[PDB]
């Protein structure tokens, strides 16, 4: 098990330190690797550490920037990155080097680098419009607008509704604030008898709102 | 330092088809490995030492190659195999760009819904009009907004889902954002959709008063 750290937000110029805690195997016998993944690009190798000896191998591109340490008695490899620029916004994985393949990998830590400030979302009902009657299928949704940072969690009827739900990827507007839509498809008839509520929770703001979407 | 180039970068394939993806090593390298990643998970060990499949990798996958060209072939494409495939080499620790593999299915024309601004958004002075193209294939769809039957440019954004798991269709939303002032100057808001599975483009409209 390689349990990595939480989502990390940061301003340009700053620095960040993110852990990768290991369990099971004997931490000192295996090099720990750190790979960067940035949307629209592949996987980039940053470097590795041998915690038994602390010798390290760095990719040239990250030499002045990343630093790999390992507090051996605590089974936690670390990595700080320095002078964060917009291009370090990405997902960082640590993975164990078994020898000829990376075999385990931690879930990722997302770092967002931006000058922008936390903003909770405004939630707006996208009321059962189009085909609502003459269709047999009606679509309803919530518009989760102007929030920063990612992520937001939208769910319908406290989880009691899954079928037909399409929550779309957040898009980032000119203002550097994101917005998304969660839309659900229901049979036109249900509109008179059910109540559709979407539940939006944005934790970096501690925003939890529920919205009825009535036709 | 060894640069790996993968081709194709996107590939659609019907289940039962045979796919083959390349990863070419710029400088002759001894062993090639291959990782698979599905949306929202870490890479998984798939092929290693040019052709040994790891433990779990079903019989249909197959590494092959020497020096500068390696390949991953799937014999009978299955629906569960759609993912991005990256090849990896151990001297520079480089990886190649990925080959996303999607499943081909039959053309399915979008249902288009359109939604007017809620009142709550309007009191706060902005107006977002959403147009939804629901469950379709291929992913290529073209959505044009017209306000008082005149085309709009530069003030919409769209987001597309990743291919549905049991269905294989995409969904796309396009949002037009206006100030309340601008919204109120115009009357007919229409979403025009062009897509393969449509003999003529669907338009869906609402009129601001009505």
């Amino acid at each position: 098990q390689l349990q990595q750290s939480g989502t990390v937000l940061a301003r340009p110029g700053a620095s960040v330190k993110m852990s990768c805690k290991a369990s099971g195997y004997s931490f000192t016998r295996y090099w720990m690797h750190w790979i960067k993944q940035r949307p629209g690009q592949g996987l980039e190798w940053i470097g590795a550490i041998y915690p038994g000896n602390s010798d390290t191998s760095y990719n040239q591109k990250f030499e002045g920037k990343a630093k790999l340490t390992a507090v051996t008695s605590a089974s936690t490899a670390y990595m700080e990155l320095s002078s964060l620029t917009h291009e370090d916004s990405a997902v960082y994985y640590c993975s164990r080097d078994y020898g000829y393949y990376f075999d385990f990998w931690g879930q990722g830590t997302t770092l967002t680098v931006s000058s922008a400030s936390t903003k909770g979302p405004s939630v707006f009902p996208l009321a059962p419009s189009s085909k609502s009657t003459s269709g047999g299928t009606a679509a309803l949704g919530c518009l989760v607008k102007d929030y920063f940072p990612e992520p937001v969690t939208v769910s319908w009827n406290s989880g009691a509704l899954t079928s037909g739900v399409h929550t779309f990827p957040a898009v980032l507007q000119s203002s550097g604030l994101y917005s998304l839509s969660s839309v659900v498809t229901v049979p036109s008839s249900s509109l008179g008898t059910q109540t559709y509520i979407c539940n939006v929770n944005h934790k970096p703001s501690n925003t939890k709102v529920d919205k009825r979407v009535e036709p | 330092q060894i640069v790996s180039t993968q081709s194709p970068a996107i590939m659609s394939a019907s289940p039962g088809e045979k796919v083959t993806m390349t990863c070419s090593a710029s400088s002759s390298r001894s062993y090639m490995q291959w990782y698979q990643q599905k949306p929202g998970t870490s890479p998984k060990r798939w092929i290693y030492d040019t052709s040994k499949l790891a433990s779990g990798v079903p019989a249909r996958f197959s590494g092959s190659g020497s020096g500068t060209s390696y390949s991953l072939t799937i014999s009978s494409m299955e629906a569960e195999d759609a993912a991005t495939y990256y090849c990896h080499q151990r001297s520079s620790y480089t990886f190649g760009g990925g080959t996303k593999l999607e499943i081909k299915r039959t053309v399915a024309a979008p249902s288009v819904f359109i939604f007017p601004p809620s009142d709550e958004q309007l009191k706060s002075g902005t107006a977002s009009v959403v147009c939804l193209l629901n469950n379709f294939y291929p992913r290529e769809a073209k959505v044009q907004w017209k306000v008082d039957n005149a085309l709009q440019s530069g003030n919409s954004q769209e987001s597309v889902t990743e291919q549905d798991s049991k269905d294989s269709t995409y969904s796309l939303s396009s949002t037009l954002t206006l100030s309340k002032a601008d919204y109120e100057k115009h009357k007919v808001y229409a979403c025009e959709v062009t897509h393969q599975g449509l003999s003529s483009p669907v338009t869906k409209s609402f009129n601001r008063g009505e």
